[PDB]
RNA sequence: GGUAUGAGUAGCGAAAGAAGGGUGAGAAUCCCUUCCACCGAAUAUCUAAGGUUUCCUGAGGAAGGCUCGUCCGCUCAGGGUUAGUCGGGACCUAAGCCGAGGCCGAUAGGCGUAGGCGAUGGACAACAGGUAGAGAUUCCUGUACCAGUGCUAAUUGUUUAACCGAUGGGGUGACACAGAAGGAUAGGGAAUCGCACGAAUGGAAAUGUGCGUCCAAGCAGUGAGUGUGAGAAGUAGGCAAAUCCGCUUCUCGCGAAGCAUGAGCUGUGAUGGGGAACGGAAGUUCCUGAUUUCACGCUGUCAAGAAAAGCCUCUAGGAAGAGUAGUACUGCCCGUACCGCAAACCGACACAGGUAGAUGAGGAGAGAAUCCUAAGGUGAGCGAGAGAACUCUCGUUAAGGAACUCGGCAAAAUGACCCCGUAACUUCGGGAGAAGGGGUGCUCUAUUAGGGUGCAAGCCCGAGAGAGCCGCAGUGAAUAGGCCCAGGCGACUGUUUAGCAAAAACACAGGUCUCUGCAAAACCGUAAGGUGACGUAUAGGGGCUGACGCCUGCCCGG
């Protein structure tokens, strides 16, 4: 399935400040590759994908009180859809 | 020959060399060399089991041809090349088929001579033939102790064994080490000395040139402690303070025969040495 | 020069799960140690 | 386990700070400014390991920070790492490891063949700008390349063989070390040109001062050079085959062509990009010149210097689709933050220690030495006074000069370059920098004399002599051997008691004895299997001795 490939959009001041590029920032199965996330991306949103940008983010160590323990490993896409594409809303 | 180096440091003071007047070339046959990893005197353990191995210089093994099997083919010498892995030359022979094998370069053996084996082969140096085919008297070398397994009873540089007499299916050889055995007579051996005879003769001058050619010190009995040697403790230098030397794991080590008393080829030695 | 000079590759290959399982007496160290209920094997 | 005592004591971990301004409840300690000082073959810039979020922003000041703290590698939140081409994997093998069957073995297992795995090596296509709180050959712009894929179009095959082509054959791949001379380019200098200024305190509109003074991969040309005798017959070999290799013969033979390679250069790339000044000028010439590259190319040496894939070719095979051109698409996984000679790694510490590799500017210089500096980095996480004893680290010292002391221990002295001069002894190499003497600055006659580059202009190296000049002193600072005579021991360079012994000890080349005929002896292992050795008596193991020279006597009774 497509929608188990995309997980949720990234909203943050550098994702948001790439929306205007054609450049959309989502977080993915942490199996997903590129091609997949490719065409998961044009079975949701009708766009036409020109590039897929991956990175792997390791968790993050947090303490809550003597309990120690790590944030989920993230992968996340940056889809820049082409400049003929509709464009996806956030 | 041998080239005596003039004493310009206290390393090359009396050391000799040859002069590789011999060698023609200095480009081994690519198809004839095979890769050759140092054992540094380790077994398949890993363990340290003969004293005195490690780090010399890389070297590739030449396929050598012992055997001598291309019987009634004209074998060219095309050059007489060094080896590392062993004191002779070698001589890289051209055969008129277009094969190019590699044999110990025999005492005269000059590029251009036309060398045969076989048994139609005449008695001239680098020629191999079957033992009854080789008159008495006669010095050979590279002689197989087996039909078909190839030389190896002597191929050192300078080494000679001279052919005695034939009783039955054997023949009386007299080996480089003055003893005479008897060889099967089917076993194939190579005419004449086997060449770079000057070799005894170098003197390796300093510490390092061993060390280049694969060879950590030795370090004598009686300068180690008793937990390591018999011949260890003491205070002071001492004598031997045994019956008899011994070896690093006791056993006597001066005058002790150590050939297997029943063993096998003992029908076949007829005088030792 | 200290006894400890790390190596990610070292520490596996020596101490690591694979050649703990890879010979009897190391997996008598991983039985031993899940008996002990250690949180970390190898 | 708690809490004393010692005690407000030792210590606060190498180092240069100052003031002004700011912030704030609070400031030696945070921020900014200016001056000052320190590193600069590093105390700079990269990169690998290792660490694993320490990175960025905002907030905080309990604890941590040897003081303080508004600050932080600390606490709390949010964030941040973008690749067909960079490094690794979907490629290759080395050591080594594993290992179907197999061999061996009370059990467990040990060994090992095919076959695998395994980089520290081999192969392999991307560059320059831009941008920025935190990534960038990864994002964006421009311009490429590699491998594929379809889609159009001709072209040529469509069963006698276009085309592909081995899991097989062959070639290449494919390698040490040292040395010397070159080509080139990085880099470094001058001038030139451009822009700006024209000056504090006596002088200078000028040989005046300051800042600048150009750019990729790719593509197309060329090109110092470096290698290399082409061609045709034949065919006991390359497990089959081979038009390929190898071998042989014959013709042509040459030093030149061709053919391989080849740093660099020119053009384009660029109407683009960058650039001294809210934005835009100049890009030239010369000298010098590599530790880079051509290139282990050449020459030489002996100690004789990976493999495999890949690539090329050969046939065995398979074959109707193949290539060429255009066009538009396709290209996965892992890593990417940050520290990285360190406060983030190894040292229990924000620890004078340790940590591989690339780059590493100028003056004087042989130099990466030295001193002072450039770019860049830093002022080191306690301070203010005081200027006692004593201790440590330093400087100087009358007269004397080893009287000190176990002992000149320590310190002093010597030190660079140039010229003269140089003993015994000797294995004829040495000893030797022996020892011992003398010199060294500046100015002028000096576009030097003469050299190097050079079509020339010019620009670089410039001696000796003479004349002068100044100081107590001219390698004016820093950095650069103390020397000699006679013995013992060990020939020598090496090695050693990590952390009280560096030696006369070990080793060593050489010597001699002895074992060992190859399934060698010897060694490891219960064995198989190994090392010895892919060696074979001129070799291998063991014992003793220890270069070299002269020698090595008598005794076989134990
Ligand atoms: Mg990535
Ligand atoms: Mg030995
Ligand atoms: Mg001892
Ligand atoms: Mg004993
Ligand atoms: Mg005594
Ligand atoms: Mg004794
Ligand atoms: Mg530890
Ligand atoms: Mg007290
Ligand atoms: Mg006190
Ligand atoms: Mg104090
Ligand atoms: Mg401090
Ligand atoms: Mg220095
Ligand atoms: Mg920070
Ligand atoms: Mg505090
Ligand atoms: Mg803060
Ligand atoms: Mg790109
Ligand atoms: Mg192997
Ligand atoms: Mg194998
Ligand atoms: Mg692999
Ligand atoms: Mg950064
Ligand atoms: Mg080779
Ligand atoms: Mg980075
Ligand atoms: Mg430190
Ligand atoms: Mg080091
Ligand atoms: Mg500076
Ligand atoms: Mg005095
Ligand atoms: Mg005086
Ligand atoms: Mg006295
Ligand atoms: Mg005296
Ligand atoms: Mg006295
Ligand atoms: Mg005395
Ligand atoms: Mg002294
Ligand atoms: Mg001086
Ligand atoms: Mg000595
Ligand atoms: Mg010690
Ligand atoms: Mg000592
Ligand atoms: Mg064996
Ligand atoms: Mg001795
Ligand atoms: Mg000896």
């Amino acid at each position: 399935d497509a929608r188990d490939i995309i997980k949720r959009p990234v909203v943050t001041e550098e994702s948001t400040s790439i929306l205007d590029d054609k450049k959309y920032t989502f977080e993915v199965d942490t199996r997903a590759t590129k091609t997949q996330v490719k065409y998961a991306v044009e079975e949701i949103f009708d766009v036409k994908v020109a590039k897929v940008n991956v990175m792997n983010y390791k968790g993050k160590l947090k303490r809550m009180g003597r309990y120690a323990g790590y944030t989920n490993k993230r992968r996340k896409a940056i889809v820049t859809v082409t400049a003929d594409s509709k464009e996806i809303q956030f | 020959a041998i080239k005596k180096y003039k004493p310009t440091t206290n390393g090359r003071r009396h050391m000799t060399s040859s002069d590789f007047a011999e060698i023609t070339t200095s480009t081994p046959e690519k198809s004839l060399l095979r890769p050759l990893k140092k054992k540094a005197g380790r077994n398949n353990q890993g363990k340290l089991t003969v004293r005195h191995h490690g780090g010399g210089h890389k070297r590739q093994y030449r396929v050598i041809d012992f055997k001598r099997n291309k019987d009634g083919i004209p074998g060219r010498v095309a050059t007489i090349e060094y080896d590392p892995n062993r004191s002779a030359n070698i001589a890289l022979i051209n055969y008129a088929d277009g094969e190019k094998r590699y044999i110990i370069a025999a005492k005269g053996l000059e590029v251009g001579q036309t060398i045969y084996s076989g048994a139609e082969a005449d008695i001239k140096v680098g020629n191999a033939l079957e033992l009854k085919d080789i008159p008495v008297g006669t010095v050979i070398h590279n002689i197989e102790m087996k039909p078909g397994k190839g030389g190896q009873l002597v191929r050192s540089a300078g080494t000679s064994a001279q052919v005695l007499g034939k009783e039955g299916k054997y023949v009386l050889i007299r080996l480089n080490s003055g003893e005479v055995r008897m060889i099967l007579a089917t076993c194939r051996a190579t005419i004449g000395q086997v060449g770079n005879e000057q070799h005894e003769l170098i003197n390796i001058g300093k510490a390092g040139r061993s060390r280049w050619m694969g060879k950590r010190p030795t370090v004598r009995g009686s300068v180690m402690n008793p937990n390591d040697h018999p011949h260890g403790g003491g205070e002071g230098k001492a004598p031997i303070g045994r019956k008899s030397p011994m070896s690093p794991w006791g056993k006597p080590t001066l005058g002790y025969k150590t050939r297997k008393k029943n063993n096998n080829s003992d029908k076949f030695i007829v005088r030792r040495r | 020069k200290r006894t400890y000079q790390p190596s990610k590759r070292k520490r596996k290959k020596v101490h690591g799960f694979r050649t703990r399982m890879s010979t009897k007496n190391g997996r008598r160290v991983l039985a031993s140690r899940r008996r002990k209920g250690r949180k970390v094997l190898s």
